[PDB]
């Protein structure tokens, strides 16, 4: 139940990745743009029940504290194998099943925090046990449950 | 349900795994 300050802003920073223009309410609109930024094209129907589902109150945009209890209780659900897998989808975006240095740079881009051109190089080679220079899901999911 | 919270949920999971490495690689 416990939430940190930490975790707020972990939250908050999640937020402002689809608050596009800041004012502090997420629209379809800018739902949609941000999902296609990341290689997705839903539908406007999708976007719209996105939205329904998460906005608490009637007025049809997401505010912060709408958002934070979305993922507050999502941080208590169980099934961690199906959230890891949507975040190999953001990367994968070709879907040939693998995750290429291009494509991590610019889901990097997209989400805010820089990481140099070295660090990109870095992080695919620890995660990439095999050696052939790119990322599979079977490697995304030890990379990313350590 | 999961399908639509699991997006919003996805890019924390990545933007977690990002500011953890940085914060490793720099701790002084
Ligand atoms: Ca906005
Ligand atoms: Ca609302
Ligand atoms: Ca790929
Ligand atoms: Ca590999």
């Amino acid at each position: 139940d416990q939430l940190t300050e930490e975790q707020i802003a972990e939250f908050k920073e999640a937020f402002s990745l689809f608050d596009k223009d800041g004012d502090g309410t997420i629209t379809t609109k800018e739902l949609g743009t941000v999902m296609r930024s990341l290689g997705q094209n839903p539908t406007e129907a999708e976007l719209q029940d996105m939205i329904i589902e998460v906005d608490a109150d009637g007025n049809g945009t997401i505010d912060f504290p709408e958002f934070l209890t979305m993922m507050a209780r999502k941080m208590k659900d169980t099934d961690s194998e199906e959230e890891i897998r949507e975040a190999f989808r953001v990367f994968d975006k070709d879907g040939n099943g693998y995750i290429s240095a291009a494509e991590l740079r610019h889901v990097m881009t997209n989400l805010g925090e820089k990481l140099t051109d070295e660090e990109v190089d870095e992080m695919i080679r620890e995660a990439d046990i095999d050696g052939d220079g790119q990322v599979n899901y079977e490697e995304f999911v030890q990379m990313m449950t350590a | 349900d999961e399908v639509t919270v699991g997006k919003f949920y996805a890019t924390f999971l990545i933007q977690e795994y990002f500011r953890k490495f940085k914060k490793r690689k720099e701790q002084g």
